[PDB]
RNA sequence: CCGAUAGUGAACCAGUACCGUGAGGGAAAGGUGAAAAGCACCCCGGAAGGGGAGUGAAAUAGAACCUGAAACCGUGUGCUUACAAGUAGUCAGAGCCCGUUAAUGGGUGAUGGCGUGCCUUUUGUAGAAUGAACCGGCGAGUUACGAUUUGAUGCAAGGUU
RNA sequence: UGAGGGUAGCGGAGAAAUUCCAAUCGAACCUGGAGAUAGCUGGUUCUCUCCGAAAUAGCUUUAGGGCUAGCCUCAAGUGAU
RNA sequence: AUGGUAGGAGAGCGUUCUAAGGGCGUUGAAGCAUGAUCGUAAGGACAUGUGGAGCGCUUAGAAGUGAGAAUGCCGGUGUGAGUAGCGAAAGACGGGUGAGAAUCCCGUCCACCGAUUGACUAAGGUUUCCAGAGGAAGGCUCGUCCGCUCUGGGUUAGUCG
């Protein structure tokens, strides 16, 4: 039994939120929200959002209890990337980068 | 430092424009090679 | 070639064999409508004259081409001709004379 | 300050073995509340 | 016959964005319909999701309904694999598998020997000679019309168009 | 030092430097002749054939280029050559 | 008895049509992209995806025919680093507002320019001016401002120019 969110189009690079992603893959998930609350950096906020975002999932969609779940699965993907041109620099490119944040939580049974 | 082009409301319409280019058998020239390139502003 | 009062028969698609009554046209598009013929289930959003909205259950329109005039003599589905009455052009079954519609 | 070669998928990765983060503190919040940062009364729900 | 790097620069917002003081230069981007029927309705965070829902003959067919592919790149799983000096392959084999459009089939990944490009240009190069990731419009042999040399014939005392 | 004027490229302007004429100047910029010409450099691919030629004298308003001979492939022929 | 960047006469395939014949196809037919076959070829007949209505085979003819480089062109794509840099100057604390504040607003203190980083008028620019409200992008943050949206807008001369 698993449930999911994905979160879209977010405007970090994945690079950034890889690094915090390391951190809860395999985790409990209240452990994995204790993990999210006590790193700075930029992405914490938002994974922590798609993370109760499947929590709850799980509970109203296929009525999991939400104390044995385990996250299973925590990746980010490369979304569409936005060029800007610097003006500050001398007319060379600089690409905002995006991406998407999927997180599955399950009970480990089936 | 000083730019070229120092940009003056008079002098462009007193040396291009419409009235200037119809004064001389080029400058209407270039407006009929304008025209038949369809061009949107022909001065 | 039909018109808004007639009753006809439709002889393609999912409702086939099943007749009607037409209720509107559209002809720049060829598309009849035919009652009980080709249900949609439209979701409508809350409007500002409406409640929050149903499953609204009504006809789509039609090809004009899936649909036959039912001949008043025998009500099989038969193909028009037209013929010259006194100036006047009327429609004629193609299997027998007239067919009288005005709605 | 130019590479005369690209560095391949493999070197890239051999050098980011030790860029990574570090897992934090975690001091339990026993009277009421989230667990807070390590000898903290910590911003959010604080009760060290 | 152009079949849309197209008879067109432009079958879409085109002599338009934009660039240039001006003469002038000059793009990219095309593509339901089966029918919007375009996620009423309903439930958790703004965006975005998860569910149901649907005209859905089929939404990993959700505004990228011309669908729609590849490769580069990815990224998260795993099977086997960790005393060294390397044109990374090739020829000599423990662990793990298991077979289609079918029969020394199909394999996968560990060891001792041996080891220099489309290439180009050169007497000679593999660079300490040149030039270079992936994909592609997409990128290098007609006739006006002649000459000369290599199949079939009116058809051979013969040649007409 | 401001405003408004003027001088134009086979030309102008120059207390003269080959200096300046829109970030350009021993002769600006744009379009056209124009696919200029390039005895030089680089490129030249989906086939796979099979088998088979290799590479110097002589002349040169022009000599790291060219032409004829040599060394050639392929095809006929004569046929002891 | 049977090699040659230059050589002759060879059998073949991708696109198209004739000019045909014969097929696979709306109980599905593709093609195309992922599959064990054919192979020196180039090039085609049976498991996923696709759709969801388009292709092959045979013989012959015609070539926008004919795809690793040209410091090739680009619809173009994407890499090679958490590296360089973030463009002169003094801020601190309290309150407030908010989903969230080194950033926004109010306060107090401190500081800087002071023949000016002050106040007017030209040229030039053309709605940036003023209020509200969300800012999906914009700003080398956030919005919780304007230089996106709506209008609510907004420029008044006998004497100024």
């Amino acid at each position: 039994m698993e449930a999911k969110a994905v979160a879209r189009t977010i405007r970090i690079a994945p690079r950034k939120v890889r690094l915090v992603l390391d951190l809860i893959r395999g985790k409990n998930a209240a452990e994995a929200i204790a993990i999210l609350k006590l790193t700075n950096k930029a992405s914490s906020p938002v994974i922590e959002k798609v993370l109760m975002s499947a929590l709850a999932n799980a509970e109203h969609n296929y009525d999991m209890n939400t104390d044995e779940l385990v996250v299973k699965e925590a990746y980010a993907n490369e979304g569409p990337t936005l060029k800007r041109f610097r003006p500050q620099g001398r007319a060379s490119a600089i690409n905002k980068r995006t991406s998407h944040i999927t997180i599955v939580v399950s009970d480990g049974k089936e | 430092v000083k730019r070229t082009y120092q940009p003056n409301k008079r002098k462009h319409s007193k040396v291009h424009g419409f009235r200037k280019r119809m004064s001389t058998k080029n400058g209407r020239k270039v407006l009929a090679r304008r025209r038949r390139k369809g061009r949107k502003v022909l001065s | 070639h039909i018109k808004k009062g007639d009753n006809v028969k439709v002889i393609a698609g999912k409702d086939k064999g099943k007749e009607g009554k037409v209720i509107a046209t559209l002809p720049k598009k060829d598309r009849v409508v035919v009652e009980g013929v080709n249900i949609m289930k439209k979701h409508q959003k809350p409007t500002q004259l409406n409640p929050e909205g149903g499953i609204l259950e009504t006809e789509a329109a039609i090809h004009v081409s899936n649909v036959q005039l039912l001949d008043p003599k025998t009500n099989e589905p038969t193909r028009v001709g037209y013929k010259f009455v006194d100036g006047k052009k009327v429609r004629i079954a193609k299997k027998s004379g007239e067919e009288i519609k005005s709605n | 300050a130019v590479p005369k070669r690209r560095t391949s998928k493999t070197r890239k990765n051999k050098r980011r073995t030790h860029f990574k983060i570090s897992v934090p503190g975690m001091t339990e919040c026993p009277n009421c509340g989230e667990y807070k940062l390590s000898h903290r009364v910590c911003k959010n729900c604080g009760s060290y």
